[PDB]
């Protein structure tokens, strides 16, 4: 037998009121952009941002 | 160099071949849309020597003369095609099919190729894809504004985009059905091609005359059964055992003669 | 998506469904030592001739 | 003495050094950034004998001819160069790798060794040492009334004083990079010095270049994985059995000769 591959279940999770004005939930599609120090563009669902 | 030693060096070889078709089933237990392997066999040679109602006498017949038969050959390992267990996993790109049809998919020299697996991905420029990459037909492209895919019981393809009410069909689904669906070559990766004892591709739609049905949000696990498996290898374990004690006990007659 | 203020994605594991697929691999995973532990004792069988 | 009591010799010999192979990998699962070995082999010479595809008559050549060939010998020991699972000690000092880098330590020959284990201490002279007592190049002094020390991804080294409200940047640690990574040569004590075909080292900063960056707090496991070491062990006991039966058969074929 091979591994064909690994996938991520990319439904929508569990939206948990925090209290906290800064975390995003994204309904839906989307994602957020994120730089690094690098400059390399990265994308991410968790909202938790400061 | 001694008859009973090719018997049974044909022993032990049957009886691996069993046992490597046992180890074959175990191994995929878990891929998805898979067939178990079942091997047959046959009997080798068998020597005249007196022949079997040849006419001894003018009037009376020896029945049942001296075959002294050889060891054992396989014929093939066939695949059990029948329908395994379907499991609600919750995708809209995953299906599974209901009856005896088979998907087509394009490879890339050019020929077709036949899945029963329904884990479909989505490439970059929108093509329903094989887990594997290799493009499905005829072809199901899926724009990049989708919002949701429904993959009906009859192999119709229907995006929804945004803020519209009405659903947009992006194509239709069809399954290929063989005469002998045994006769297939199986080339990996989940792939079986067509061979000339699998009779011609008959294409067809999910429903009519003989097309299963397509469920979405459910994949087709294999019909491997663990527990025959098992005693199958307690089984094939013991015959080989035992074939390898007729290849010592003739070992041993060989010595002594030597030795004289 | 449209985003919603004051409120975060929590993770989409069914703990359920984890702890049976758990136990259905164990078993696969012991069916397939079992099936090695076969092979040798074939191996070995042939080997103490 | 007889060319298949060689054959079976060498073939005892690859086997014994894939033991080794396997038993080292097993002594080292516990230590903090090791790859495990991987022992290659190659088949031996060929004695002619007839030349494949010697020209026998005017015409017809020769095909496949007798090429009977001797035992084998193992080419190289082969590293696995993959991230191992980090740890959490939660300790200020341990440092884990996240890409494919190496920290530079001086030896007190004079010359340069890479080492990827980050357990790092303070030596009673204030500088970073690695826990063989070796100094960290390109040279980390702590202070004496420091607080807290704080490693950052990229590299940068902070303590926070008493009194001040600002942390003080006390050097940075910096990542050698090979072009061959496996051409290292390993010298013990978790440390790989370069050669010629380990290409040269480029030092960078964790996170430009290639370098991998730099996690406080973790130490990288080895990459060991014991089942499949174990099937090895299996599997390589099985085949010194059936060596050592080849030893005893050519013993047993000499035996009958002598007494002829």
């Amino acid at each position: 037998v091979k591994v064909a591959g690994i996938t991520q279940d990319f439904t929508d999770g569990t939206t948990t009121n925090t209290g906290r004005g800064l975390d995003v939930a994204i309904s839906q599609n989307g994602f957020f952009r994120l730089v690094d120090s690098n400059g390399s563009v990265f994308y991410s669902r968790n909202g938790q941002f400061k | 160099m001694i008859s009973s030693l090719w018997i049974a060096k044909t022993g032990l070889d049957a009886q691996q071949t069993n046992m490597d078709v046992i180890a074959n089933n175990l191994a995929n237990v878990s891929t998805n849309g898979f067939k178990r392997q079942r091997a047959v066999f046959e009997d080798l040679l068998y020597q005249t020597i007196r022949q079997p109602g040849a006419q001894s006498s003018e009037q009376t017949t020896l029945p049942s003369g001296l075959q002294i038969g050889t060891g054992v050959r396989p014929v093939a390992t066939e695949r059990l095609h029948s329908q395994g267990n379907l499991s609600q996993t919750n995708n809209s790109k995953d299906v599974a099919i209901k009856g005896q049809g088979f998907f087509q998919v394009m490879l890339p020299d050019g020929t077709s190729a036949y899945t029963r697996d329904g884990s479909f991905q989505v490439d970059q420029n929108g093509q329903l894809v094989t887990a594997g990459g290799f493009q499905v037909q005829p072809a199901i492209t899926i724009p990049a504004n989708a919002l949701s895919i429904t993959i009906g019981r009859d192999g119709v393809v229907s995006v929804t985009q945004q803020g519209q009410a009405a659903p947009v069909q992006v194509g239709q689904l069809n399954l290929t059905t063989f005469m002998n669906d045994t006769g297939l070559e199986s080339i990996g990766e989940n792939l079986y091609i067509e061979t000339q004892s699998s009779g011609a591709p008959n294409e067809s739609t999910p429903g009519l005359n003989g097309a299963g049905l397509l469920y979405q949000g459910y994949v087709e696990t294999s019909n491997v059964n663990v527990a025959e498996e098992l005693v199958n290898m307690i089984q094939v374990q013991r015959a080989y055992e035992i074939n390898s004690k007729a290849v010592s006990t003739t070992d041993q007659m060989l010595q002594k003669l030597t030795q004289l | 998506g449209k985003l919603t203020n004051g409120a975060l994605e929590a993770s989409n594991v069914d703990l359920s469904k984890e702890l049976v697929n758990m136990i259905v691999a164990q078993r696969n995973y012991q069916s397939n030592a079992q099936t090695i532990k076969t092979q040798d004792q074939i191996l070995n069988t042939l080997v103490n001739l």
